[PDB]
């Protein structure tokens, strides 16, 4: 709109003010209404894909997955990649800048005292064992997953 | 002035004068039914117009014929209230005298063969009330006028569906009141399309050659013609200057021996400025220029008659030769400027494979009657039905004048049909505007969107009855004999009242009205709605709709809609809203003229104030003269802008002008959000008037109007004076300048007492005034269930600090006292219905006897002989109100009961019981009993007892009637006797009836004789008449179904207050459960001792932006700054001139508001009883955005000697501290609402179960089960839980030997389940198996 | 079958079958004529259009009706979407033992209680009551238990306490998106007809107390008893399985209670003083001798552990105001005064909490958060808190920015109607004046609204 | 059934020449036959009224829900 509103709700509000704020606020319960309808609808479909889905083993016992790596593009970080893995699962015999610097046997998992005594270095990417590396026939071995964030 | 002004008033703070009082309210619905019923003689409204329309009527063929003439209403059989009480509709009969005649097309016109003048009944019509509503079976309702599509004709313009282009969709319709639809439509690729009825795609010249109409007076019409001039060697051509227009040269462009335009080059606008003036319009040109035009018509060498060119076929140079050697100097041809013109039409004639008016017909008829062979009659007969029958089709001239008006046309009238030139210039102004001229149009604008009110329904189904029975007068008329067939012979009525009570009653437009609050009334009968017939659907509607346009100032009111899915579909009225003749809206507003604001007023419709400027009215006037300042804040063109003085046409009337009611009530709106405001009127509707009427101190000024208007309430007709009183009812005299001489003229009001509401609650009226006291019209005598002295109130006002509270107020939940409970002042009540039934039966009837076995005999000690209990008694869940018995049949038994039966012998006789009983958790008061029964049917003893009752009940009123009428018609009998003859002191002992035979005179006691005479003749008459009259109008039976012997019916009553989980709120969606009271000790209290009554929760004020409300809290305080004040002069008891000085004072407190008074007018009793009145408050009214300001009530709260501030210092109770900091306190007024913890709550453990599937089901009226979902399911597995759903789904819904077997089980103590299979699973495998299946299960 | 009216209703299916049936006969007579087979021919459309018409109506072409102008039920729209057995009568369900309620709050309670109105449950554990009646020989039978209990003696009452130990209910908001829409609950019990519930969970159901209903299930068997204890339980239940933050947010007052008790001012008294201890801060702060908001130089003690599970006595002096003192009596033995000596909004307390969560774990954590809640409140209402007119400020050059913006505009104008500008630069200009003007009239309010 | 139709064919005459619905006395008197076959008759006269009906406001819920299965048992009763 062109011109702006001149006033407060204590200095009094005038007809037209009001009489603008209408259609916005009105819109605003339009959307309100039927976000809804859709929610519900595509989330029946986002379980009906998952009706199956169920841990069955420990460990996959198969190969390393995915590199993982920080968000820190059009601005600083979003995401950290100390962050992020929390809780997962490490891909790899893999060290710190400071090279030949271990901590898994291929396979640890990610509590925080980890993501501070690898702030420590720059590591800044990592691999995973996910899911999608996991090979369980039918199930998803333990170990590919991460953590039980309730527990 | 007033009285019930000087009883109480309350107060302004307005400056604007106002020019224009509110209208009476609900106009419309009154206007309309009127319209419909009554007569029209020319101007057609309602039904005259239905009939001259469908009449008059021929034989099948023509020998015998119906003529309407005119219709006859008839007055009804009972009154409102009886049929109220039957449970019966309110409606008035119909007759209409109709003529047959024949003649004799035998002879050539032989019209003299016979007539039967007859007038017949047919149906019955319901009817209005003085209000506006309706009644039918003894069940209040109302109807809605709606809003939706006028007819006319649309434009529209769609968003390139092929995407890929990215291109303009301009396509056309129509719309008629009837019959069939017409679009019109570009295609993407240049080539016009069109469809009746949503049918498939065909082409737009197909019509046309359908229409006789020939290429050659196409292109006549169509186009703009491009000629040529060859004069035996080569071309030239005529250049009509501006068709280069912009356009890029293809030769040395150029004038007689000059040129102004080379090859491949810019035509400027000078260029073709220079041929404009520079006059040549004859060019000689190169013929290869030729190549791609197209010839106009067919122009060959017809000596041999043979065909060198057709129409609509580009040229050549061969050809150009060909007609060279034919001779002809010229062939015209087609224009294309792909810029101006547009050739789409000649490319769609391209497309054509039609040539004649028979196929194009054939091809119609079949698409619209597929797989049907070609048959010529069928289809111009079908043609000529669809668009030129007055039968089938109907504008309904709004229409028809829009249409006119869409295409600038002089003239508003025509027909309901078409003609042909309309379709011409519909399809030339569409193609203008696909070359870009013109606009395409808005449905949103008011301008094109029409009401549908009352009497255009009701016309259209008593219409359609009239066909319904028309079809059968045609099957019927010339086949049988002409002389004896009476008119009456051939119509049933059955088809016109079956239309026209299934509308009033099960259309979806008539509800069930609101018997909450009067507002409640005026506001669901001021509804709109675009939903149903002619309509739309939510699901099909969309945001553009919902939401608003700037033509709804003036007009809707766009705060008042719910918040659920059906949001801007229904829109409220405005105040000031009147209607048009043709259904359209319009507005007031004010006249300019040369800067002055002259008082006279227009109302305007949506459309041309657009066209005007419009000024506001916050506009500070310059006193009588002009406007004060330059800039002033106006508006057209659909938006603002800031205007000079002497510019301006016209202004705004109020400062209210668009709002609705609810939308006006509130003061200091202003201060809010608009969300919230109207959450809060959305509030201000699901109230109570709970046991009393406690005043809002502060408001605008329409609670009084509304409350009138309401019609719930008593008024005047005629002042006068009263003359008896009683709480029942009132009785007055009028004056005599009011008085007609020889009617009685002599008024009286009875009353409506505790009497349910649609919404099950109690209903009453009171009065509110006084004996011995003078009256004038209009003047109120009682009041409603929500009112006191004429003006408005649902709730309460009353005490309220902010604070937090050790939880209880965590989220805008509430804390209150006990002294406002036991005060029971929001205490309410709830009439409640129940009711029982005797029958027939194929064994025997039920019947009504107290004589049961197997009873409590206190039970049976509450009730009559009848099996009825009496009147005034309590009753408890369980109860028993009647004793019904019921024919038995047989009982098959059990070798266990039947060894108890054996061991005591007792038996059943053949009948049992059907007593009526109390339901579960119920418990209360009874107050009346109503009994129905046939007419023919003895009735019993209690039938008889409250039979006779009503009989001595409505005699005793009517004896009344009598008493008081003839007694104030003795007026003749001493003013007469004691003259004509006259012996006073001697008479007036003497015993008043033997008077005729004294002393006798000359004839003018003769006369005199001879006229009381007849009127103690009238005497008897009066009595035999009318009590006989009612007396078999009661003592007859009823009117009701077979199987059916008598019923009973119970109106009792509950007494139900305040307790927590009840919802209450305010004017400002300050919503709140009650979470708990408290006792006093624990409340706070000031230094003064005065405790708080209620105390909520503060964080959220800015949370949602309710601001203005606290404002008042200041302005509530305030009011009994001056109340309790003024109640120590009552006990101080001091005198009158100090209070009267200090009142007008009071009233003389602002600056400049309108209101002016004289209080040295009145006497010393009538200020004393207005203090009276005030003693315990002062009431206020500031208008919303004419509204107050706080230098007022800080000016106020000085004058009542109270803080600026009006916050302050506080103890708690329960420990009584001071707190820590001042705190914001006042009176705020609040009201409760209909959603309570008893109305809201319910449990179960075992019962009710369907049979299809067997597991329960809902609704606490039958014993609701609850609902487990579909996500519950997947909450639980989440949990990783199987046995809870396990559970959930085996017994406590299908599987039935685990549930019982538990039930067993629990009550020895066991936990165990024992599952199986549930039972719709294997009905879903029957249900498939049915389908053909062989479904099964695998063994393990 | 028929109904109290003495009318008749109609599986429409029925209608659908028999009309069916009347025609093959029909075509069994015209079987003994051998007829033109025309006739025959339209007797075998009818059939096979009636046929299809039954399996499904509106699937060969126009969907039958019966009188009413209204169509009518194949088989198939007994299975199908929303009124299919599937999600209407197998998953959409209804339920025993049930019921519901309206909402409100108890600012008292202990989370793992609920609140629950008497009669409800009279109902709902109600042959459970018939057989202890029947087991302590008061109610041998099921008729004199039941009018024993509709006589609703206080012996039926005591027993009801009596069966209510221990055994669980289960609850559900409407609508569940997460499981954390229902929660197990432990029973408690009001004289009233609405439910009490503890305020911090609202947000675990998005419930607002302005006219909330939800309902009640029972976990009525055993493995439903041990699972809603150790499972639904909202002890075991406290983090978002999303993301693992807690969803035991303190709202909206608790927090302005803590806040404005946590506060260092200078303003009041009491100050540049010393103490032995939090208690006689307590003592005095009841006495009306210093206020809370004072900073103070005072005692101390804190522990930790870098330990094998092992303390560490630690004490030590702070400067502290007074509030600070006090809410530290109740934090477990595991954290320090770092983390009291500030002004506590939202996060500090997220912080402390999941400092705690993680350090210890869960019943500390739960039990800190109690004390908050009480506390919180309790101090909160001492604090005194309320809304003014003149609470609200306007800066006085309100006026100003607005009239110097009019000249700008003015100024644009005219020089449009020069004609230089397109109305768009024009358009782009208006639109960030404005935002100019209020963005610095928000700093301006600000300046004088904050720490003035 | 024809019964029903020249019962109706008198309502019609009754209808127009009263202007008012007919009585069972009446029009027995002008059929000449007696009071119950006109009762059990009206009672017979009427239609079954279709299982699923919307009985709701809008489709709420339709008449099944409605409706008791008042025939098997009680588990009270039962034990
Ligand atoms: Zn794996």
């Amino acid at each position: 709109i062109e011109t702006p509103i001149t006033a407060n709700f204590r200095e009094g509000l005038n007809v037209l003010q009001y009489f603008i704020s209408t259609h916005g606020a009105r819109k605003g319960l339009a959307d309100t209404a039927l976000k809804t309808a859709n929610s519900g609808y595509l989330t029946r479909r986002l379980v009906d894909v998952a009706q199956d889905l169920v841990v069955t083993e420990d460990d996959c016992g198969t190969h390393e997955g995915i590199m993982m790596t920080p968000v820190i593009e059009g601005g600083d970080v979003k995401e950290p990649l100390r962050d992020r893995v929390l809780g997962r699962v490490t891909a790899e015999d893999v060290l710190k800048p400071g090279t030949a610097d271990i901590l898994v046997p291929r396979n640890t998992l990610l509590h925080e005292q980890w993501c501070d005594l690898l702030e420590e270095n720059s590591v800044d990417a990592v691999k995973v064992r996910s899911v999608v590396s996991c090979d369980t026939d039918f199930g998803v071995c333990a170990h590919c997953y991460g953590r039980d964030l309730a527990r | 002035y007033s009285y019930t002004e000087k009883k109480r008033i309350r107060k302004d703070f307005g400056k604007r004068p106002q020019v224009l009082d509110v209208p009476y309210l609900l106009s419309i619905q009154l206007d309309s039914f009127q319209k419909f019923i009554e007569q029209d003689p020319e101007g057609q409204y309602g039904l005259e117009a239905a009939f001259r329309s469908v009449f008059p009527i021929q034989s099948y063929s023509g020998n015998s014929e119906l003529q309407y003439v005119s219709y006859r209403l008839g007055e009804p059989v009972f009154d409102v209230q009886e049929c109220q009480i039957r449970g019966v509709t309110y409606s008035a009969p119909l007759r209409v005298k109709l003529r047959l005649v024949i003649y004799e097309r035998e002879a050539p016109e032989g019209t003299v063969k016979d007539i039967k003048e007859q007038e017949v009944y047919m149906g019955e019509i319901p009817l209005m009330t003085d209000n506006g509503t309706f009644v039918i079976n003894g069940t209040e309702r109302v109807i809605v006028s709606q809003l939706h599509r006028s007819p006319g004709v649309f434009f529209d313009s769609d968003k390139g569906k092929t995407h890929s282009s990215g291109k303009v969709l301009y396509n056309a319709r129509i719309i008629p009141y009837r019959g069939s639809w017409l679009d019109f439509e570009f295609d993407p690729k240049d080539n016009l399309f069109v469809r009746i009825d949503r049918r498939r795609k065909l082409p737009a010249t197909i019509i046309l050659r359908a229409l006789n109409y020939t290429t050659e007076q196409i292109l006549d019409l169509f186009f703009e013609k491009v000629i040529f001039e060859i004069r035996d060697n080569k071309l030239q051509m005529e250049l009509v200057p501006e068709r280069l227009r912009g356009e890029t040269a293809s030769f040395d462009i150029e004038a007689n021996g000059k040129v102004y335009v080379e090859k491949g080059r810019r035509i400027t606008a000078r260029h073709i400025r220079q041929l404009e003036k520079d006059d040549v319009k004859l060019i000689e040109v190169p013929v290869e220029y030729i190549a791609g035009k197209v010839v106009a018509k067919d122009y060959i060498d017809e000596s041999t008659g043979e065909l060198i060119c057709a129409a609509n076929m580009e040229l050549s140079l061969d050809l150009l030769a060909k007609l060279s050697q034919s001779g002809h100097k010229r062939i015209e041809t087609l224009f294309t400027n792909d810029l101006d013109h547009g050739p789409y039409i000649s490319e769609t004639l391209r497309v054509d494979p039609t040539n004649d008016r028979l196929s194009a017909l054939v091809e119609i008829y079949r698409m619209m009657r597929p797989g049907e062979p070609p048959t010529r009659e069928a289809a111009e007969s079908l043609f000529e039905n669809l668009f030129f029958s007055e039968d089938r089709y109907d504008l309904s001239a709004v229409g028809r004048m829009k249409f006119n008006r869409s295409l600038l046309r002089e003239e508003i009238e025509g027909s309901g049909i078409l003609s042909k030139d309309d379709i011409i210039d519909v399809m030339k102004k569409l193609i203008d505007i696909r070359n870009g001229k013109g606009e395409v149009d808005d449905i949103d604008h008011l301008g094109n969107r029409r009401i549908r009110s009352v009497g255009e329904m009701a016309e259209n189904q008593f219409r359609v009855g009239l066909v319904r029975v028309e079809r059968a007068v045609k099957e019927r008329l010339s086949l049988g004999d002409l002389d004896t067939l009476m008119p009456q012979d051939m119509i049933n009525a059955k088809p016109i009242s079956a239309a026209v009570k299934e509308f009033f009653g099960s259309s979806q437009l008539s509800q069930f009205m609101d018997q909450n609050n009067p507002l409640s009334e005026i506001t669901h009968k001021r509804r709109i709605s675009a939903l149903g017939p002619g309509g739309l659907t939510r699901e099909r509607a969309g945001f553009e709709v919902r939401d608003v346009h700037p033509t709804h100032y003036g007009r809707v009111c766009p705060i008042e809609t719910p918040e659920g899915p059906n949001i801007g579909l229904i829109n409220s009225l405005s105040v000031y809203a009147q209607t048009n003749e043709y259904g359209f809206l319009e507005t007031p507003y004010r006249k300019v003229t040369d800067g002055v604001v002259t008082d006279e007023i227009h109302y305007l419709s949506a459309i041309e104030e657009g066209n005007y400027v419009i000024a506001q009215a916050n506009s500070n006037l310059d006193e009588e003269g002009h406007f004060v300042e330059d800039l002033v804040t106006c508006r057209s063109k659909g938006e603002s802008s800031l205007f000079s003085r002497d510019q301006v046409d016209y202004m705004d009337v109020s400062t209210q002008q668009v709002v609705s009611v609810g939308a006006s009530l509130i003061p200091f709106l202003e201060h809010d959000d608009a969300n919230r405001a109207l959450m809060g009127a959305n509030m201000q509707r699901q109230a109570v008037p709970t046991l009393r009427a406690d005043k809002p101190l502060v408001g605008t000024g329409m609670e009084r109007a509304v409350a009138v208007d309401s019609g719930v309430t008593a008024v005047a007709k005629r002042g006068g004076v009263v003359q008896y009183v009683d709480a029942s009812r009132i009785v007055i005299k009028v004056n005599e300048d009011e008085m007609y001489p020889g009617e009685a003229g002599i008024d009286i009001y009875n009353l409506t007492k505790y009497t349910r509401s649609n919404q099950n609650t109690c209903i009453n009226q009171m009065p509110c005034v006084s004996l011995g006291e003078p009256v004038e019209r209009g003047d109120v005598l009682a009041d409603g269930p929500s009112t006191d002295l004429g003006e408005l109130a649902l709730g309460q006002n009353m005490r309220v600090a902010f604070m937090p509270w050790n939880g209880y107020n965590f989220e805008d939940s509430i804390l209150v006292s006990e002294r406002v409970v036991q005060e029971d002042r929001f205490t309410t009540i709830h009439i409640q219905e129940l009711a029982c039934v005797s029958r027939d039966t194929k064994l025997g009837p039920e019947e009504i006897t107290a004589d049961i076995p197997n009873v409590g005999e206190a039970a049976l000690s509450k009730l009559d002989e009848s099996g009825i209990v009496y009147i005034g008694a309590e009753v408890t869940g369980g109860d028993i109100l009647v004793g019904k018995v019921t024919p038995k049949g047989e009982t098959q038994l059990t070798p266990e009961e039947k060894l108890l039966r054996a061991i005591f012998g007792e038996k059943a006789s053949d009948v049992k019981d059907s007593s009526l009983r109390v339901p579960n958790g119920v418990s209360g008061t009874v107050i009346d009993v109503q009994v129905f029964t046939r007419d023919g049917v003895e009735k019993d003893k209690r039938a008889l007892e409250i039979e006779e009752m009503q009989l001595k009940q409505a005699k005793k009123d009517l004896s009344e009637e009598l008493q008081i009428l003839e007694a104030g018609l003795f007026s003749r009998i001493r003013a007469v006797l004691v003259a004509g003859g006259v012996e006073a002191e001697k008479l007036d002992k003497l015993p008043r009836d033997r008077w005729l035979e004294l002393g006798l005179t000359d004839e003018e006691k003769q006369n005199q004789l001879e006229q009381l005479a007849e009127q103690y003749d009238e005497l008897k008459h009066e009595f035999e008449k009318k009590l006989e009259a009612k007396r078999r109008k009661i003592t007859q039976g009823d009117d009701l179904a077979p199987g059916v012997l008598k019923i009973v019916k119970v109106y009792l009553a509950v007494k139900r207050r305040i307790q927590p989980g009840d919802k209450m709120a305010g004017r400002h969606g300050n919503k709140g459960v009650i979470s708990k009271i408290n006792p006093i000790e624990d409340m706070p209290y000031d230094e003064n001792g005065t405790p708080v009554d209620i105390v909520l929760n503060p964080l959220g004020v800015p949370s949602r932006m309710n601001i203005g409300q606290i404002l008042e809290t200041h302005l509530g305080m305030a009011a009994k700054g001056i109340g309790d004040k003024i109640n120590a002069m009552l006990k101080q008891q001091q005198e009158v001139a100090k209070l009267r000085e200090f009142i007008q004072r009071a009233y003389d407190l602002g600056a400049d508001v309108r209101q002016k008074v004289d209080l040295s007018t009145f006497s010393d009793e009538e200020v004393m009883r207005l203090a009276e009145n005030l003693r315990k408050g002062m009431p206020i009214a500031t208008p919303v955005f004419d509204g107050a300001k706080e230098a007022e009530i800080k000016e106020l709260l000085k004058l009542g000697d109270l803080p600026t501030s009006g916050q302050i210092r506080l103890y708690d109770g329960r420990t009584g501290e001071q707190f820590e900091r001042p705190v914001t306190v006042g009176y705020m007024y609040m009201l409760k609402l209909n959603h309570l913890v008893d109305d809201k709550m319910h449990a179960r453990s075992t019962g009710s179960y369907s049979l299809v599937t067997q597991q329960p089901l809902g609704g606490k009226a039958q014993f609701g089960g609850q609902r487990f979902g579909e996500m519950e399911v997947w909450a639980l597995e989440a949990y990783g839980a199987a046995y809870t759903l396990q559970e959930m789904l085996t017994v406590k819904s299908d599987d039935v030997n685990g549930r019982t077997k538990m039930y067993k089980n629990i009550v020895d103590g066991n936990h165990q389940m024992e599952p199986g299979m549930p039972e719709s699973f294997n009905v879903l495998l029957k249900e498939i198996r049915s389908l053909g299946i062989n479904i099964e299960l695998e063994d393990e | 079958v028929p109904l109290d009216g003495g009318r008749f209703a109609t599986s429409d299916l029925n209608d659908l079958y028999r009309r069916v049936i009347n025609r093959n006969n029909r075509l069994k007579r015209l079987l003994d004529l051998a007829a033109p087979d025309i006739i025959v021919r339209n007797e075998k459309r009818m059939l096979q259009e009636a046929v299809d018409a039954l399996l499904d109506n509106g699937r060969r072409g126009r969907a039958i009706t019966g009188s009413n102008k209204r169509p009518l039920k194949s088989l198939a729209d007994m299975i199908k979407g929303k009124q299919g057995r599937f999600r209407q009568n197998l998953l959409g369900k209804r339920v025993d033992y049930s019921g519901r309620s309206v909402i409100t709050v108890g600012p008292y309670l202990r989370l793992h209680q609920c609140g629950l109105p008497k009669k409800m449950a009279l109902e709902l554990f109600k042959p459970f009551i018939y057989g202890k009646l029947e087991l302590r020989g008061l109610a041998t039978t099921i008729k004199a238990a039941k009018k024993m209990v509709e006589r609703e003696e206080a012996v039926v009452w005591d027993i009801l306490d009596e069966v209510i130990r221990e055994h669980p209910v289960l609850l559900n908001r409407a609508p569940t998106l997460h499981r954390l829409g229902i929660q197990a609950f432990e029973p408690v019990l009001i004289e009233g007809k609405a439910i009490q519930l503890h305020p911090l969970v609202c947000a675990a159901y998005n419930a607002d107390f302005d006219g909330d209903q939800m309902a009640v299930h029972v976990p009525l068997t055993l493995e439903a008893q041990l699972e809603a204890r150790a499972l639904m339980m909202s002890t075991n239940n406290i983090l978002s399985p999303a993301n693992g933050e807690p969803i035991i947010v303190p709202s909206q007052d608790v927090v302005l209670g803590l806040y404005y008790m946590t506060r260092d001012c200078v303003n009041a008294k009491g100050e540049g003083m010393v103490l032995t201890g939090p208690k006689e801060a307590e003592r005095l702060y009841r006495s009306g001798l210093a206020s809370l908001h004072a900073r103070v130089k005072v005692r101390i003690t804190e522990y930790e552990k870098d330990a094998n599970g092992e303390l560490v006595a630690k004490t030590s002096l702070k400067d502290t105001t007074v509030g600070r003192a006090i809410l530290w009596m109740i934090v477990p033995k595991g954290l320090p005064y770092s983390i009291v000596n500030q002004a506590l909004g939202k996060k500090a307390i997220s912080k402390m909490l999941n400092t705690c969560y993680r350090i210890l774990g869960l019943k500390p954590t739960v039990i800190f958060a109690d004390q908050i809640m009480y506390t919180g409140f309790a101090y909160a209402a001492r604090s005194g808190a309320s809304v003014g007119i003149d609470d609200m400020v306007i800066p006085e050059k309100k006026h100003e920015i607005i009239s110097e913006a009019e000249a700008e505009v003015a100024e644009i104008q005219e020089q449009f109607q020069s004609g230089l500008v397109t109305a768009g630069e024009r358009y782009n200009k208006v639109i960030d004046i404005w935002a100019a003007a209020n963005d610095r009239v928000s700093k301006a309010m600000m300046d004088n609204l904050q720490t003035e | 059934i024809e019964t029903i139709n020249k019962l109706n064919r008198i309502s019609r005459q009754m209808l127009q020449e009263m202007g008012r619905e007919p009585t069972p006395e009446e029009l027995a008197e002008r059929m000449l036959m007696p009071e119950d076959k006109i009762r059990k008759v009206l009672k017979i006269a009427k239609e079954p009224i279709s299982m699923e009906t919307p009985i709701g406001d809008d489709e709420d819920s339709h008449l099944g829900d409605f409706i008791e299965d008042t025939t098997l048992e009680l588990p009270l009763d039962s034990a």
